[PDB]
């Protein structure tokens, strides 16, 4: 699991866009489409 | 470190230092094709959108 | 037996303290324990504390109360122990030589040697 | 020859160094190259003890002349401003007197003097200087520095630097810099003179110190102490140091330690700036990108770690009241003629209550240390029990073995493991029970190795067999207890616990005493639990652990909790915070401002993640302060939260970012 | 993936070792933050049009 | 092939233009490595090629 | 090769030969991956055009 990646120097960045982020620009893209 | 006397481990610390370093070269280097293609898959869907 | 180094030893002192040493086989080498009995006969013999290989339990009184004692030097690798409140009344003979035994420990039963041997004769008993 | 200094003995000042004290690290020629060195250099904005020599002419003022012995260490700085030259050289050594071989540097008016020799240096060295009768100028009368050599390694003389005799001008133009090491047996100096406009303090300007010589005298260094020039007291007013006195005067020193430097080199070849990469986190972030000028963005400089504060042992219960340890106390046992054999991994017998924090002698170990059991253990070994008078397992204790005293009972001639004899009134369970038992002193056969004799062997020898427990010289081999006439017997009654070493198949069987260390929570530290080790910071566990079971692993095979031996209570394991600390600052032309980013770690963990030993004022302020804030990349500090939101200008994570407002 | 903490970890007398590779673990650790930033550099461009 | 105060190497020796401090023995790249040796006898800074 | 007899040097030569090949190894890798790269972005070029 991703989640279990921790010790001996394994560590995980967060992405820079975050998920509700990318469903705001989502749903942008669909409200200028339509 | 403890078993042996820093100048007999020396050897022993060398090789494991080796296996790991060349451990971490071939993960990086599949991660480094897997993000090749991955950017290729990216700007295939920024194509697509 | 070749004498070994030392900063200074013999028969204690009343008050005060003693820094009783005696140079170590090994060089630059703190991994050592040191025994300090004296033997000779008759009862006028006292317990002394003795310092493990590990180093980390410091005399029969262990580190809770005890103090670290000093086993590395520059010059001449050497051992250095604090001398708590005794009697000065002594008998036995001292000689600070290659010790007899290496597998220090942490026995009380245990003692340097079970013999006399070559030393300076002083005494201040009888 | 004097006895003892004597003079006001103010307390000492302090002012910043700055920039000053950079050095060439090499004789090597770079031009327009950044280079990066590790030496020992002066750190940057630190502080440097500015002893005072000056007189004031009024009625009251201030007036004082210091010259004390200081420690060497890995380096020494000096410098010096006066009108004219009054620090006429150095002093260098251990003992300071004739017992050892000191550098000895001295100045005068023709030549600059450099000898080695055994100097019994006076307690206040310094150089008699008066007022010619005639000639009106200054002249040299005593060089009260030493009293006698007695031997000679070395001498050396070199042309003289800037000279000023007379005192004039109003100003300390006369700024004369120097360093000192004595690595590698090699006591390099380096040193420049530039003029300066100031009074007081030291310049803001930047200027390296180019090497001068070096000498290699080898000699080991510990102690140093500058000397000056102190004119007659009855011809001149002055505080009267030891009897003498001296005109106004002004020097610094510093002390150097190891670390890295970022410098700059002309086209030249001359050192023009240095950037010291332990000043601050813009200078760490400049000698991770090797330039000067840092473009705005956040950048990985370093990696931070908590390092654990204390070790921590634990295993199982002491163990009090334990029915297996009941057997050695006072049941089902007997001498060594019958003493008890068991083996099991069930429990400790209750000899381990004194080893928390009463750990006496008792737990008699030969050639190894109790705490040597914790980390690992011995091969197959018994549980022989027994009671006998104190000390008198010396026979059976490990040591003596190889046909000296294994008749009564043998064990293994390479026998070095742990003995346990213990009592006690409080810390214990049970006391000792009575040792009125039979023994066997001498047989003439054989026995079995790691076994006691069994055989009723008797032997027709002696004429007056001793009587009781205690007597004369015993010499019938079988009698109600035994004793050695040759060795120290009679002994308090104490139960003793002997690891009889097999050295066969099964290992890491029953052990001595385990220590049981104060468990710790939620406060990182390093544990081992039963054998098993690691780093981390224990922390209750939920989770559900059967009988049977005693730590838990998780999918990639890695400890992640461990059953508390004692109170089998499950604690969770979580490593050591550890993450990438990134630096975020704008262009380095916009400002000097930064704020550092330190990746998955609680903000209240920043102080103590390896922090708190560089220089305070310009590191503390960016590990800790009002302005922290926590994110989901790490915890922020130098910068301030708000609510505007404003477009991203440089990445931080999780969809925030840093920018620079005025 | 730290390089020090995984070939070495905590322990000292490897980690100077490990200063013999040269900058095996600049490079490697120079690799990651690259991939690392590529991976939000495809995801503004996909969705952030 | 030059041996100049224990530094060997080989290249081609000619004139150069740089200028060398009084202390300053050799010069060196961006690299790390040779480029300028002054001649001990007569302190000529001569350039390796 | 000065310092060492050729048959107690050979471990250090075989070391230092070893550790050259591995460097070289991991250059020429990310020289390919630039270069595939490259050739996709010189592909997106030429399609432009
Ligand atoms: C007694 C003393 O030396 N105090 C100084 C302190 O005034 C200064 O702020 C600090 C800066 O590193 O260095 C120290
Ligand atoms: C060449 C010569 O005359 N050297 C002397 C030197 O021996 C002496 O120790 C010093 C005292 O200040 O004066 C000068
Ligand atoms: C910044 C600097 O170093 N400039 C000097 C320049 O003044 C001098 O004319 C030239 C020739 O010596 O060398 C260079
Ligand atoms: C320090 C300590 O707890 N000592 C205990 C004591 O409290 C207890 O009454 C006794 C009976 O087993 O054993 C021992
Ligand atoms: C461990 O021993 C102590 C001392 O007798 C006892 O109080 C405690 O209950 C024991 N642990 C457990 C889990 O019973
Ligand atoms: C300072 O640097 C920034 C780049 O971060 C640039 O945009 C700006 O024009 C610079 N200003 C000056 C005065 O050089
Ligand atoms: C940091 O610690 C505080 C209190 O210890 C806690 O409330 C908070 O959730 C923690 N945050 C993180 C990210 O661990
Ligand atoms: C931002 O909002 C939080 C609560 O949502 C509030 O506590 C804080 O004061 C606000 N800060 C600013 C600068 O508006
Ligand atoms: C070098 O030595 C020679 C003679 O040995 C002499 O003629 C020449 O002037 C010297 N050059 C320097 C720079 O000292």
């Amino acid at each position: 699991l991703i989640c279990a990646q921790k010790f001996n120097g394994l560590t995980v960045l967060p992405p820079l866009l975050t998920d509700e982020m990318i469903a705001q620009y989502t749903s942008a893209l669909l409200a200028g489409t339509i | 470190l403890s078993r042996l006397d820093p100048p007999e481990a020396e050897v022993q610390i060398d090789r494991l230092i080796t296996g790991r370093l060349q451990s971490l070269q071939t993960y990086v280097t599949q991660q480094l094709i897997r993000a090749a293609e991955i950017r290729a898959s990216a700007n295939l869907a920024a194509t697509k959108m | 037996q070749v004498q070994l180094v030392e900063s200074g030893g013999g028969l204690v002192q009343a008050g005060g303290s003693l820094r009783l040493s005696c140079a170590v086989s090994g060089r630059t080498i703190s991994t050592f324990g040191m025994g300090w009995f004296r033997q000779a006969p008759g009862k006028e013999r006292e317990f002394v504390a003795t310092i493990t290989r590990d180093e980390d339990m410091l005399l029969y009184a262990d580190s809770v109360k005890g103090r670290f004692t000093i086993s590395r030097d520059t010059a001449k690798n050497m051992v250095f122990l604090q001398m708590n409140s005794l009697k000065i009344e002594d008998t036995a003979l001292y000689y600070c030589a290659v010790r007899r035994d290496s597998s220090w420990g942490y026995s009380r039963q245990s003692t340097e040697y079970d013999y006399w041997g070559q030393g300076t004769q002083v005494t201040v008993s009888s | 020859c004097v006895n003892l200094t004597t003079r006001t003995q103010l307390p000492p000042a302090y002012t910043n160094s700055f920039t000053r004290g950079v050095y060439y690290p090499d004789k090597v020629f770079r031009s327009s190259v950044l280079h990066s060195t590790q030496d020992l250099f002066l750190p940057f904005f630190s502080n440097v003890t500015w002893f005072h020599a000056i007189h004031v002419s009024g009625t009251n003022g201030t007036k004082r002349f210091d010259n004390p012995v200081l420690p060497f260490n890995d380096g020494v700085y000096f410098a010096s401003t006066e009108k004219s030259n009054i620090i006429r050289g150095w002093i260098f050594g251990t003992t300071l007197d004739s017992k050892t071989q000191s550098l000895l540097i001295v100045n005068n008016a023709t030549n600059v003097v450099i000898k080695v020799c055994e100097f019994q240096f006076c307690n206040d060295p310094f150089l008699g200087v008066y007022y010619h009768k005639n000639n009106k100028s200054w002249m040299e009368s005593e060089f009260r520095v030493y009293s006698s050599a007695n031997n000679c390694t070395f001498e050396y003389v070199s042309q003289p630097f800037l000279m000023d005799l007379e005192g004039k001008q109003g100003n300390f133009k006369n700024l004369r810099e120097f360093v000192f090491k004595n690595i590698d047996g090699y006591f390099k100096i380096y040193s420049k003179h530039t003029p300066i406009n100031l009074v007081r303090d030291l310049p803001q300007g930047f200027s390296a110190l180019e090497p001068l010589v070096d000498l290699p005298i080898g000699i080991n260094i510990t102690r140093f102490q500058t000397l000056l020039a102190l004119h007659r007291s009855y011809l001149t007013p002055g505080d009267s140091s030891s009897g003498w006195t001296a005109g106004a005067a002004a020097y610094y020193v510093g002390y150097l330690q190891p670390r890295t430097f970022l410098l700059k080199y002309n086209e030249n070849g001359t050192i023009t700036d240095a950037v010291d990469c332990a000043l601050d986190p813009l200078s760490e972030t400049k000698c991770t990108l090797k330039s000067f000028t840092v473009e705005k963005g956040i950048y990985q400089t370093s990696n931070f770690r908590v390092q654990p504060t204390e070790s921590i042992v634990r295993f199982p219960n002491i163990t009090n009241l334990c029915p297996f340890g009941e057997v050695f106390n006072a049941t089902r046992f007997a001498s060594v003629y019958a003493w008890n054999r068991k083996r099991i991994s069930n429990c400790v017998a209750d000899y381990s209550v004194l080893y928390n924090s009463a750990s006496f002698s008792t737990f008699k170990c030969y050639g190894v240390s109790p705490t040597k059991l914790n980390d690992l253990c011995f091969t197959n070994v018994y549980a022989d029990s027994f009671v006998i008078r104190g000390d008198e397992v010396r026979q059976i204790a490990p040591g003596q073995t190889g046909k000296i005293a294994d008749y009564n009972y043998k064990l293994p001639d390479d026998f070095t493991g742990c003995v346990i004899a213990w009592n006690s009134n409080n810390l214990d369970s049970k006391v000792g029970g009575n040792y009125n038992y039979l023994y066997r002193l001498f047989r003439k056969s054989n026995l079995k190795p790691f076994e006691r004799d069994i055989s009723t062997e008797i032997y027709q020898a002696g004429s007056t067999p001793c009587n009781g427990v205690e007597g004369f010289n015993c010499y019938f081999p079988l009698q109600s207890y035994g004793f050695q006439p040759t060795n120290g017997v009679g002994y308090q009654p104490y139960r003793v616990v002997v690891l009889s070493f097999e050295l066969l198949h099964a290992p890491a069987t029953v052990c001595g005493p385990k220590k049981s260390t104060n468990l710790v929570k939620n406060k990182c530290v390093n544990f081992n639990f039963n054998g098993l080790t690691g780093t981390g910071v224990l922390t209750e566990s939920n989770k559900k652990f059967l009988p049977f079971q005693q730590f838990g692993r998780d999918i990639a095979d890695t400890t992640d909790a461990v059953r508390d031996p004692q109170t089998l209570e499950i604690l969770d394991i979580t490593p050591c915070s550890f993450g990438g600390v990134s630096v975020i600052t704008p262009g380095t032309n916009t400002s000097n401002q930064v704020a550092v980013l330190y990746q998955d770690v609680n903000c209240t963990e920043v102080p103590v993640a390896i922090h708190a030993d560089q220089l305070t004022p310009t590191w503390r302020v960016y590990s800790t302060g009002s302005n922290v804030f926590q994110t989901r990349a790490g915890c922020l500090i130098g910068a301030e939260h708000v609510n505007n939101s404003y477009e991203c200008d440089i990445p931080i994570g999780a969809g925030i970012c840093a920018s620079y407002q005025t | 993936v730290d390089c020090t903490m995984y070939i070495c970890g905590d322990s000292t007398e490897c980690s100077n070792l490990l200063l013999q590779y040269g900058s095996f673990c600049t490079q490697l650790n120079r690799a990651l933050t690259g991939i690392a930033v590529e991976q939000d550099k495809n995801t503004q461009e996909v969705f952030a049009q």
